[PDB]
């Protein structure tokens, strides 16, 4: 069974997809949101990006949600939401899982399925490399040349951040 | 302090990564070596498996290119145990 | 693996004691005991948020500083505390850091 | 392509759907696009490691960043909104037509 | 045998949680005077376990009547996360090896924030509810100096890896490096774990008493658990950050010995915060951290940035 | 004149944002004039993080050593002085 | 309008991650190095029409390197015909595919 | 298309150097010192040649300087080499710094009886040449022909046959 | 909104279209895009009303999906080819979601709907902004991608979008909606010559640049949003309403006004291609664009509309802000036929 466990983390990031897509209340939906953040970051792990994982738990999962949240708090809904609260939610649901599960299922008895395009069933362990990085994580050299080759990036992303900082204050002035 | 203490810290590290360097050639053949077996060993195999499939050529290259090509892990490890498979793929990742 | 079951055993045991917290003192026998204003001051949560963006960025420097450019690598990050400084300078100024 | 690819693809075809066919709240329709993100975080973390591209390891993070911003924006208005309306409600945002 | 090695880590962990809480009790009756509990057991050995007892068999109330999968998952992410957080802890030797446990801590801490979140929402009260916004400004306030002071310091290990902590310190404490960090970071600690003179969540003198008001007998246990277990987790990241300890590498027991003292000395420290200053104002609160400290913070990381360049001590990234 | 009276009440009524700015212009300004920054990043350089690849020998390539421990070619004696 | 500032004033603004096979740190290579290498020798300066058809021998090593959809094709035919055959019991894996000798260090 | 030409496995049957990581840590910078020429062969002709099967031989010949190597380290200098790399073995990142008197002893006795001299920091990590017998690969790469280039750049401009030639616009 | 606030923000959005026209990498442009999308929302928003927020919403939920399309496209384009470089795109089903994201950041049909809320929304300054500058970055990256884009995709976008352009406009008696349906029409005919000649449709992008950069600058001086308040202007300004009737007239395509080349040269490229019913039937519904044009026309300057006492106070007083590069605008949109074959300098 540990053979596929990035297939495992892949079909529970779909279900936390549709989960949080939807649309109970935002609450359940940062709940789905937060799961699959941490599956991504499990599928990540596994494919050897500890880093960027990582990242998604804190500056994601503990950030971009985390006052996603606290916005949902301060515009209380009457009802809290959830996928049985509206028929609608609860089959939609149901039918992604169905969908995810059809392909699923497609793919593995069908070794080759195609639904927009060419899948495998092999496992994915299957495409890993057989080369040795060294005394290095090629993850972390790479994010870490963003300082050393990406200097274009970094000023324009600190730019937009700064940016960002105006344009907020801007749109909450309210006048 | 520090700056001392960080110098000699650096001086020990190019000491240990001279010490890589020396086993390195050593590593290198040995990889090359069980790498070429493994590959043989599945060629073996895969004569066998595939001998009554019509239409299959045994060992044929999927790459027009007549070069080598670092196998990927599932053409290495593609029949082996599953052991041997999840120590192959996850065993830097999951060792702790 | 040794993440996993790590995991695994520190939430199943969280949640045991929760269940053994929430039903097993449920049982005791008893009787019947009977039984927001819009936030603008969130405007500090969004601005922990972009503030969180330069955290990220900032993370990779302990590897950036093994780079042979170190030169560049110190102008960059340099430039991009002294923008994070005067991105808080600004909210400062123009009282947007109007905390409660 | 191997399996993940797939579900990572159809996990972010499922956020789009979810974006597109709003209920009532558009804070759920802002999680769909923080989602969608991920899902572009993961699918480019994963083709990235895969081959060894060394110097597009920061691509994911300048995504993630931008990601946030546009999440910022998105509450920024969100707030506003409510405001005016009382709730974060699609069907208020009724004014302007055709 | 690992599963073993996890037991040992976690149930030693809740006992030290247990007597965490006469000790506090102890230490601040003697501060004001007092004796401690004394009645229960031997010098107050069994008042832990008295309270526990009481706490169990204490009625359940529950009004909450809304989304009750939250209600319970709070504590339970609380207690779970406040267990992980031990994990790679290198006390030498970490239970989980990670290169990257620094940042793994920083994440777990920030969703253990959704725990105080949740309760209080899923409460669905007026001091709940208003609380937990409360609770989740103060955290994200500090997490942002908390994050700039832990990359300021570590700029001298050289990597995120917890163990090479015990390297880079061999010589001399990291506190003689970075004292100005270190004070702002120990304030950082302080407010994260919602402690006074920052306990303005819980806030039992302007708040009944915070998020967990309408949580009684055992999931409150499991939040006090959590809290304590955070406080000493905490203390122990300062210990192993700051003041390092010697470490032989054939007798683990004397750098055990040491870094426990040293986490002792420092929960020590936190109690005696507790009960020497008053509480700080919720906006004061954050007036002291993004106003005051987050410049100081980022001064002190250009430095930090800046001085191993110009005085060519660059630790070694392995 | 006028700059020190501006330092006295900047020292007196917002002593970290003095602190702050103090110590952000020194981390701007020393690194410039530090001599030991060009040892920093000959230290970076001298890290062997890959393999020394070696070169054909042509016989035309006096410096490039023929083996270690010869005296051609680079030498890391700085560092130990360090 | 592409205004290529980057070639009139010699900036290498981004050209640097554009490609795979571009200078990387430590000289890290990547995992299809030596064929995107090739493909863009190939097409260099003959322009995108021709480049299309005249490199498509390239162009398609290089794909497969970056995807192996072939040779996942060609391992899962031989896993299907393996499992066939150990059902039909007229295969027998080897020792030490089995596992039952030492792998070479 | 074509197929792969493995090796077979008799060729690759070799005499392994079958010691722990910690043993040839502790002989690492010696054995670099000594076995210097084969295996900066070997590393020059897999570099060049970018096939592992093209350099089979070259990789013999490193396995076996190695063993040379060890069987001189066992001849003379058996006992304070086992201690050297049993204290490397009890560190958990075989640290040098843990065995430095371990590590005089080894080279103190290898010195004496072997005449050895450990390499000096910065050493072993040098560019080094290599003088050998093999060509140099033509095409390691294997690459086809390269397609032609477009002809270009012709000659001299002269002013358009009569204009822009633009509907009714006569210049 | 602070002045140099102000011109940050502006400048912000410009710098994000000039990296989405100079940078040679996806990420860079998808960036730039970002850029033009934070920048802009707040300067939607500069006179705070609901109406404008309801606007800003709009604009970025859109502009957000499109973003992320259009990031979706470019890593499957990566996953199949590993390529960063703005070039032919090697995989078809990433061709058309960029296709997808691309139209819906310009307002095509059918992602049209939020273009006449959103400039009716904004006032005249933020409309002129959005109906002008905005276009220029969607439009160079599909021009640096022609060669990939499927054909057919395009064309039924750009005959969509001339369609319904010329619909919605019939129906509006709001200037600022019926500028932009009017720009829905003319963006659908600069993307139907995007497949055969990119050059035909950097030209039509500049003549109606120029167009709406004359029409909007009269309207902001006529400070009319409705057909009656600039019905009204007759009786003060006389000259701005006949200028805004030969703007009109261009904007229609009229010969010999400047906006008939840019229709012209583009039925040439289609012809030169076959293309002989697609630029009838674009030719012919042009003819609604026409009609509502001169239904303004009538309105404004060649009929009298009643006025109102109180302009007799209007009278006495004269305009404050000067415009300088109306006058100009005006004689490019209107005079500039007779200098066609200047477009080779463009090419």
């Amino acid at each position: 069974m540990t053979m596929y466990i990035a297939f495992i983390l892949s079909t529970i990031f779909v279900i936390g997809f549709v989960g949080f897509s939807s649309k109970p209340s935002p609450i359940y939906g940062g709940l789905g949101l937060i799961v699959s953040g941490g599956v991504g970051c499990g599928i990540v792990l596994n494919f050897g990006g500890s880093f960027l994982g990582l990242m998604v738990f804190l500056i994601y999962l503990g950030g971009m949600l985390v006052v996603f949240g606290y916005t949902t708090a301060m515009a209380t809904e009457m009802y809290p939401e959830v996928w049985v609260s509206n028929k609608t939610v609860f089959g939609a649901f149901v039918s992604g899982l169905m969908m995810e599960f059809c392909m699923v299922y497609y793919a593995l008895k069908e070794e080759e399925v195609e639904i927009i395009f060419k899948f495998n069933g092999l496992g994915d362990w299957v495409i890993y490399d057989t080369g040795d990085s060294g005394f290095f994580s090629e993850e972390a050299m790479g994010i870490a040349a963003l300082y050393s080759y990406g200097t274009w990036l970094v000023i324009v992303t600190g730019w937009s951040l700064l940016i960002g900082v105006v344009v907020i204050m801007e749109i909450t002035r309210g006048n | 302090s520090m700056m001392k203490w960080n110098r000699e810290r650096r001086r020990l590290q190019i000491e240990d990564f001279e010490a890589r360097i020396a086993l390195m050639p050593l590593f290198q053949a040995e990889k090359d070596r069980r790498v070429l077996q493994m590959l043989r060993e599945n060629l073996e195999e895969e004569a066998i498996i595939m001998k009554d499939v019509p239409d299959w050529k045994v060992g044929e290259s999927v790459f027009h290119t007549t070069r080598w090509v670092t196998p990927m892990m599932g053409e290495l490890y593609g029949l082996r145990t599953n052991e041997e498979i999840l120590s192959a793929t996850y065993g830097f990742i999951w060792y702790t | 693996m040794n993440i996993m079951l790590t995991l695994l055993t520190n939430v199943t045991l969280a949640s045991l004691l929760v269940l053994i917290a929430f039903w097993l003192p449920q049982l005791n026998a008893y009787s019947e005991k009977t039984s927001p204003f819009s936030m603008k001051f969130f405007l500090v949560a969004i601005t922990f948020l972009l503030f969180d963006l330069e955290i990220a960025l900032l993370l990779p420097l302990p590897w950036a500083s093994q780079t042979n450019n170190l030169k560049t690598m110190l102008t960059m990050a340099l430039f991009l505390l002294i923008l994070l400084a005067a991105s808080l300078a600004y909210e400062w100024t123009q009282k947007g850091l109007e905390w409660a | 392509m191997p399996l993940v690819y797939m579900n990572i693809i159809m996990a972010f075809a499922i956020a789009l759907a979810g974006l597109l066919m709003y209920r009532s709240h558009l804070m759920s329709s802002l999680l769909c696009l923080e989602g969608m993100m991920l899902s572009l975080f993961i699918m480019s973390t994963l083709i990235i490691l895969n081959t060894h591209f060394t110097l597009a390891n920061m691509m994911p993070i300048i995504l993630l960043v931008f990601a946030a911003c546009e999440a910022a924006l998105g509450l920024s208005l969100l707030v506003m909104v409510s405001n005016t309306y009382g709730t974060d409600y699609v069907q208020n945002l009724n004014l302007l037509q055709c | 045998m690992f599963m073993i090695n996890i037991l040992s880590l976690i149930i030693p962990i809740l006992l030290a949680v247990a007597f965490l809480t006469l000790v506090e009790r102890k230490v601040l009756g003697y501060m004001q005077l007092r004796k401690g509990p004394n009645v229960v057991g031997p010098y107050g050995l069994l008042q832990p376990i008295a309270d526990a007892l009481k706490l169990f068999t204490k009625e359940p109330l529950r009004p909450a009547t809304s989304s009750i999968s939250m209600f319970i998952i709070a504590p339970i992410l609380a207690l779970s996360l406040a267990l992980t957080m031990w994990v790679p802890l290198p006390m030498p030797y970490p239970l989980i090896n990670m290169n990257l446990g620094v940042l793994f801590m920083l994440a777990m801490s920030s969703l253990a924030v959704y725990s105080i979140l949740w309760s209080g929402w899923a409460s669905n009260s007026k001091y709940a509810l208003i609380g937990a916004l409360r609770a989740v400004a103060q955290t994200i306030s500090y997490e942002v100096t908390l994050a700039i002071i832990l990359l300021s310091v570590l700029l001298m290990n050289g990597s995120y890896t917890l163990s090479t902590l015990i390297t880079t310190q061999e010589h001399i404490w990291m506190i003689f490096t970075s004292w100005p960090l270190a004070m702002m970071w120990f304030i950082s600690t302080l407010a994260e774990t919602n402690r006074a003179p920052f306990d303005l969540t819980e806030g039992e003198s302007e708040l009944v008493s915070g998020f967990n008001v309408e949580y009684a007998a055992g999931p409150f246990a499991m939040f006090f658990m959590a809290e304590y277990a955070n406080i000493i987790m905490m203390n122990a990241f300062t210990a192993i950050l700051f003041l390092g300890a010697s470490h032989d590498p054939h007798t683990p027991e004397l750098y055990t010995i040491n870094f426990v003292l040293k986490t002792l000395a420092l929960t020590i420290t936190f109690l005696w915060i507790r009960a020497s200053y008053p509480r700080f104002r919720y906006d004061q609160l954050m007036h002291l951290l993004w106003k005051s400290f987050l410049p100081l913070t980022l001064a002190l990381c250009m430095w930090h940035i800046s001085l191993p360049i110009m005085t060519a001590s660059i630790p070694p990234q392995s | 004149g006028r700059i020190a009276s501006f330092l006295k009440n900047a020292w007196a009524k917002e002593p970290v944002l003095v602190a702050s700015f103090a110590i952000g212009g020194l981390a701007i300004i020393l690194p410039s004039l530090s001599p030991y920054t060009n040892y920093a990043i000959r230290i970076n350089r001298a890290t062997p993080y890959n393999y020394p690849v070696p070169l054909r020998d042509d016989g035309n390539m006096p410096d490039v050593p023929s083996h270690p421990q010869d005296p051609q070619g680079p030498s890391l004696e700085w560092l130990k002085n360090l | 309008p592409f205004f290529d500032v980057q070639k009139r004033l010699g900036l290498d603004l981004d050209r640097w991650m554009t490609i795979q096979s571009a200078e990387q740190p430590h000289k890290i290579p990547g995992r299809c190095h030596a064929f995107e290498k090739e493909w863009i020798e190939c097409a260099h300066g003959i322009g995108g029409i021709r480049a299309e058809k005249e490199c498509k021998i390239e162009f398609d090593d290089f794909v497969e390197c970056l995807l192996r959809q072939k040779t996942m094709k060609r391992l899962s035919a031989i896993k299907r015909q393996r499992d066939k055959l150990i059902k039909e019991g007229k295969y027998t894996p080897p020792p030490h595919h089995l596992g039952k000798e030492d792998p070479r260090p | 298309p074509g197929i792969v030409e493995l090796p077979t496995l008799e060729d690759l049957k070799v005499q392994e150097v079958k010691v722990s990581s910690s043993v040839l840590k502790a002989a690492a910078h010696h054995y670099g010192a000594q076995c210097d020429k084969p295996n900066k062969e070997f590393m020059l002709c897999r570099w060049e040649e970018k096939d592992p099967r093209r350099c089979l031989e070259e990789g013999k010949l490193v396995n076996q300087c190695a063993l040379d190597f060890f069987r001189q380290i066992k001849r003379h200098c058996a006992e304070p080499f086992t201690e050297y790399w049993t204290c490397i073995d009890y560190s958990g990142l075989q640290l040098f710094r843990h065995c430095r008197k371990q590590q005089a002893k080894f080279d103190e006795c290898v010195l004496d009886k072997l005449g050895w001299v450990r390499p000096d920091l910065g050493e072993l990590s040098k560019v080094t040449k290599v003088k050998t017998d093999r060509p140099l690969p033509e095409n390691p790469y294997h690459s086809r022909a390269r397609p032609e280039p477009n002809p270009e750049a012709e000659g001299d401009l002269k002013p358009a046959k009569h204009g822009s030639r633009l509907f009714f616009w006569t210049m | 909104m602070n002045p140099i606030i102000y011109t940050t923000l502006i400048m912000t959005v410009m710098s994000g279209t000039m990296l989405v026209m100079i940078s040679s990498h996806w990420l860079l442009i998808w960036i730039g895009f970002e850029m033009n999308l934070l920048a802009m929302i707040p300067v939607l928003m500069k006179n705070f009303n609901p109406r404008a927020t309801e606007a800003a919403t709009k604009y970025f939920l859109t502009q957000a999906t499109a973003s992320m399309m259009l990031m979706m496209a470019i890593i499957i384009n990566l996953l199949y080819s590993g390529q960063w470089t703005i070039t032919k795109m090697f995989n078809p089903v990433a061709m058309t979601m960029m296709t997808m994201a691309l139209a819906m950041k310009l307002g095509l049909s059918p992602f049209h709907f939020w273009v006449p809320e959103v400039t009716q929304g904004i006032s005249l300054q933020a409309g002129l902004l959005l109906l002008t500058w905005q276009k220029l970055a969607p439009l160079s990256v599909l021009c640096q991608i022609s060669q990939s884009i499927n054909p057919n995709l395009m064309l039924t976008m750009a005959m969509l979008s001339i369609l319904i352009g010329g619909w919605g406009g019939l129906n509006q008696t709001q200037l600022r909606k019926i500028m932009a349906y009017s720009s829905i029409a003319h963006m659908g005919w600069m993307t139907a010559v995007l497949p055969y000649n990119t050059t035909m449709t950097i030209l039509n992008l500049l003549i109606y640049i120029t167009m709406t950069l004359a029409m909007f600058m009269l309207l902001i001086h006529s400070s009319a949003t409705t057909t009656l308040s600039l019905s009204h202007t007759w009786n003060k300004m006389p000259v701005i309403t006949s200028l805004m009737m030969v703007t009109l007239l261009s904007m229609g395509g009229l010969p010999p006004l400047s906006g008939f080349m840019p229709k012209w040269m583009i039925i040439q490229e289609m012809t030169k291609n076959e293309s002989i019913i697609m630029p009838t039937l674009m030719a012919m519904t042009a003819l609604l664009n026409l009609y509502f044009y001169m239904r303004l026309a009538y309105s404004s300057s060649l009929t009298m509309f009643p006025s109102t006492n109180n302009m007799k106070m209007k009278w006495q007083f004269e305009h404050t802000k000067q415009m300088k590069l109306l006058p100009t605008m005006i004689v490019l949109s209107t005079l500039v036929l007779p200098m066609t074959p200047a477009l080779s300098s463009l090419n």
